[PDB]
DNA sequence: ATCAATATCCACCTGCAGATTCTACCAAAAGTGTATTTGGAAACTGCTCCATCAAAAGGCATGTTCAGCTGAATTCAGCTGAACATGCCTTTTGATGGAGCAGTTTCCAAATACACTTTTGGTAGAATCTGCAGGTGGATATTGAT
DNA sequence: ATCAATATCCACCTGCAGATTCTACCAAAAGTGTATTTGGAAACTGCTCCATCAAAAGGCATGTTCAGCTGAATTCAGCTGAACATGCCTTTTGATGGAGCAGTTTCCAAATACACTTTTGGTAGAATCTGCAGGTGGATATTGAT
C-alpha cells in the first residue's frame, strides 16, 4: 500500500556495485535524499512556469531547474543524463 | 600509580566519538523530556517510538555541530575551552539569535 | 513495453509523472519527456551517490553500504554535500581535531 | 527533566563537536539550548499532528516539522 | 493589466493613522510584504494539504498554516481575526 | 449584489485571493469558499499591524508620509515582526546601534 | 564595445568603509578591502548566474528586476521593493 | 592645529551612515561590475535599470549584515578592528562556502 | 632519544543472531487505443526603454604625511576544570496483555465545480494639490589642549 | 576647571518632484441555474503504544588533587586614522536610434480524458549470512624518571 523508492535504488545499487548490499537504515537514507530532491526540482520548474505564464511542465522546466540547484559538474552531467534518456525515449 | 595529563583522555574520547555514531544523550531522560516539552502544547499526547527517534537524532545532530561552531568561536578569542559567550556568538551568526 | 525501458532507465518514470502531475497546478498539464527527464536525473543522482558510498565501504572491508559510508561519502564530496545540507541520521560526522588542540 | 539530559552525555556530544575543553558553566548554556530547540520543533510538529486530528506524534509529523525550521533529516520517511 | 494591493494598503492605512500617507517606494515595500506572505500561506496550506491526502484547501488548512508561519502573539490575533470575517462570512 | 469582502466585513479583496489560490495550487486541487475569507482577514491584519507601528514611527520624525525608513525601524524594532521578516527591505537602512566597547573611554 | 575588466577595483577603499560604518565598525585592518572584494564577487556571480539563468530560460536578451528578485529569492536573501 | 582623536571621526561617521540610507556604493562603478560578471556568463545581455538597483539593495544589505557579524567576532576576540579572519569566521558560521 | 611500566590500540580470527535477501501471490497503477481540447509557438507589430553620446562641474577618490594608540608578544599566578578510582541509583530491556486508537471502509449531505449571462470594482493615464528635500544661519552640545 | 574649535542640532522657508485625486473601458467579480464529489460521519479492526515488573549492568554522581590554562598586567613597533592638497570621474540633464519586450492573433503538435487490458510493485511470510562484538597477544603511545 505504501510506496518506494527501494526497489529502484537497490537496481542503481547493483550497477555501480553488484559486489554490494545495503542496510535498511541506509535505504531511508536513499529514500528521503530522492524525496527531497524530486521535490525541490519539481517545486523550482513549477514556479519557473508559473514565472513564464506557462501550464505545462516540459523537460524544459527540469532542465533550467536542475541548472538552478545543482551545483556545476554534477548540473553538466545530470543535464547529460536527461537529454540522453529524453532522446533515446523519443526514439520510437 | 598512573594518570594521564589534562587533555590526553580528552582527546582520545574525541577520536572514540567522531569514529562512533551512536546516539550519546540516553534514550529514557530525552524521552522524559520531550514527553514535558509536550504536554505544554497539546495534552495526553501519544509518540509514536519512530518519533521520538528522529528528535533525538535532530536533536544530538544539531547539539554537534553547534559545538563545531562554539568551538571555532573559542579558538579564535585564543582559547581552548569553550564557553557561553562562545555559544552566544555562534547562535548569533547563526541567526538563531 | 514500459517508459523506463524505453528511456533506459531504472527509475520509474510512469510513476514520476503521476507525482509531477499532482505537483502543479489546477490548471496544470505535465509534458511527455518530463517525466523522463526528471527520472533520468534522480537516477544519476542516486548512481553518484551509491558509486561513493560503495568506495566508502570497500574501503572498510564490509560489504553493506550503512548510513556511516552515506556520511562519509556525501561531506568528502564538495559538491554532493553543497547538495545535501539534510542530516543524516545514524551517520555521525568526519572525524577532525583542530591542530591548536593537540598535543605538543 | 531538562536536568536528565545529564553532563557526561553533554560532554559526549562535545566531544563528537571536537570539544577538547569545556567551561563549567557550558552545561545549563546547552540545557537551555536544546530546550529551546525542542519547544520549537515540538510545537510544529504537535501543530500538524492536531491538523490531522490525531492523539499521536508520528514521525513524519517530525519530519515534516524539522524541514520547516531547515533541519531536513533523512531516515525516518522523507 | 498589472493588479496591487495598493488601494487596500491604503484603505487599511486610513483605518489606522488617517492623517497618514505613504510614499510609493513604501507601498512597493507593502505589496512585496502581502505577496510574500501570501505565497508563505498558500505553500504551507497546499503541503497541509497533501500530507493528509486531501485535494481541497479549506479555513482549516489556512488556518494551521497562519500557526506554522506565524510567531507567537500575533499569530493569537491573525486567528482570530481569520475566524471572526469566516463566521461572518458564513452567515449568508 | 454585495462583494463578499464586504460580506466578510473586510477591506482586503476575498475575490481576488480567491482567484490567487485557485491559480497557484493543487493540480485536481479545490479550494473552498471560506479559505479566501480567512486568507484576506490575516493578510489585512499584518498589513495593519506593520501600517501602525511604521505609521507611529513617522510621527516620531514629525513626517506625514511613511517611507521604507519608517518601515524598517517598525520592522526591526518589533520583536515579532522582526522574525516573521527576514527579507531586505530596499531603502530601508539598519537600527542605530553602536556596541560599548567602541565607545570612547 | 569596450573591454571590462578590473571593475572589482571600482568598489573602493572609502564604498567598503562607509559600508562598514553602517555595521556599527570603529576599525579597519588594511587587509579588510581585498577580502570584501572577493567576498562582494562571489556574491554578485552566484545572484546573476541564477538572474541569468531565469533570462535564459524566457528566452530574452535582457535581464528584469524580476530576474534579479527571484535569484536572491532562491540564494534566501529575499528582497523588498522592486517585486513590481 | 586642531586634531580629533583616532577614532572619534570613526564614530561620528557610525552614527552618520547609520542614521541615513542611502546607497554607499557609488552607481557607475557598481554598474560597471555588474555587467563585468555578467558578461563572464553570457554575452550580448541588457539589463533593465532597476535589475542593477535591485543587485546593489541586496549587494549592500549583505555586506552591511555581514560587517555586523564581523564586527562581533573582532569583539569577541577582544578587539576592536576587524580583520580578515573575523570575516572568515562570520562566513564560516554563517554556513556560506569557505 | 634510551630505560621501564603502564595502559591503549590494533590486527587476526571467531560464532550466532538479528537483519537481509530470496520466494510466492493479489490490487492498483501503468500502458493502449480513441476522441477531444487546448496551450503556446509561431508570424506580424506597436512602442517601451535600454545603450549610447555629449557635455559641464563639484562631490569625492587618491595619495602623502604624521603620530596616537592598538594588537601582539611576553610573563605570571590564581584557580578552574580534567583525571581518577569509589559507590550506588537509573536506565535498559524484554515479554505480556490490555487497549487506545490510526487507518479502513462504506455511506450520502454539503460543499464545490461548471456554465451561460449579468453587473461593478480598479487599473491606466490625465489632472491638481503639497510634503519635504536640503539650503542657511545661528543657538547647543562635544571634543581636546592646557 | 575654562576656553577655543568644530560639529550638531533644531527650527524656519519655497517651489519641485512626487503624491493624492479624478475619469473611462475590460477584465473579473457577481447571481443565477445544474451536475459532481468530497471527506466527514459512523462503526470495527489490528497495530503498536504505554505501563508494568525485575533484574543485573552498566553509567552517573561524588570528592580530591593539581596541571595547566585563562586573564591580568606591562611594553612597544608600527599600523591605521585624521587631515590636506589635488584633480578626475561620477553625476546629472537630455537627447538619438532602435533592439527587443510584450500585446494580439491563428492553429497544429501535444496534451488531457476517458475505457479496457495487462503488468508490476507492495505485503507477508521463508532462507541464508554479514558482521557485531568477543577473544588474543603483538606494538604503540604515554608518562614517570640514571
Amino acid at each position: 500500500r505504501k510506496e518506494s523508492y527501494s526497489i529502484y535504488v537497490y537496481k542503481v545499487l547493483k550497477q555501480v556495485h553488484p559486489d554490494t548490499g545495503i542496510s535498511s537504515k541506509a535505504m531511508g537514507i536513499m529514500n528521503s535524499f530522492v524525496n527531497d530532491i524530486f521535490e525541490r526540482i519539481a517545486g523550482e520548474a513549477s514556479r519557473l512556469a508559473h514565472y513564464n505564464k506557462r501550464s505545462t511542465i516540459t523537460s524544459r522546466e527540469i532542465q533550467t531547474a536542475v541548472r538552478l540547484l545543482l551545483p556545476g559538474e554534477l548540473a553538466k552531467h545530470a543535464v547529460s543524463e536527461g537529454t540522453k534518456a529524453v532522446t533515446k525515449y523519443t526514439s520510437a | 600509580p598512573h594518570r594521564y595529563r589534562p587533555g590526553t583522555v580528552a582527546l582520545r574520547e574525541i577520536r572514540r566519538y567522531q569514529k562512533s555514531t551512536e546516539l550519546l544523550i540516553r534514550k529514557l531522560p530525552f524521552q522524559r523530556l520531550v514527553r514535558e516539552i509536550a504536554q505544554d502544547f497539546k495534552t495526553d499526547l501519544r509518540f509514536q517510538s519512530a518519533a521520538i527517534g528522529a528528535l533525538q537524532e535532530a536533536s544530538e545532530a544539531y547539539l554537534v555541530g553547534l559545538f563545531e561552531d562554539t568551538n571555532l568561536c573559542a579558538i579564535h578569542a585564543k582559547r581552548v575551552t569553550i564557553m557561553p559567550k562562545d555559544i552566544q556568538l555562534a547562535r548569533r551568526i547563526r541567526g538563531e539569535r | 513495453v514500459s517508459r523506463s525501458q524505453r528511456a533506459g532507465l531504472q527509475f520509474p518514470v510512469g510513476r514520476i509523472h503521476r507525482h509531477l502531475k499532482s505537483r502543479t497546478t489546477s490548471h496544470g498539464r505535465v509534458g511527455a519527456t518530463a517525466a523522463v527527464y526528471s527520472a533520468a536525473i534522480l537516477e544519476y543522482l542516486t548512481a553518484e551517490v551509491l558509486e561513493l558510498a560503495g568506495n566508502a565501504s570497500k574501503d572498510l572491508k564490509v560489504k553493506r553500504i550503512t548510513p556511516r559510508h552515506l556520511q562519509l561519502a556525501i561531506r568528502g564530496d564538495e559538491e554532493l554535500d553543497s547538495l545535501i545540507k539534510a542530516t543524516i541520521a545514524g551517520g555521525g560526522v568526519i572525524p577532525h581535531i583542530h591542530k591548536s588542540l593537540i598535543g605538543k | 527533566n531538562i536536568q536528565g539530559i545529564t553532563k557526561p552525555a553533554i560532554r559526549r556530544l562535545a566531544r563528537r563537536g571536537g570539544v577538547k575543553r569545556i567551561s563549567g558553566l557550558i552545561y545549563e548554556e546547552t540545557r537551555g539550548v536544546l530546550k529551546v530547540f525542542l519547544e520549537n520543533v515540538i510545537r510544529d510538529a504537535v501543530t500538524y499532528t492536531e491538523h490531522a486530528k490525531r492523539k499521536t506524534v508520528t514521525a513524519m509529523d517530525v519530519v515534516y516539522a524539522l524541514k520547516r525550521q531547515g533541519r531536513t533529516l533523512y531516515g525516518f520517511g522523507g
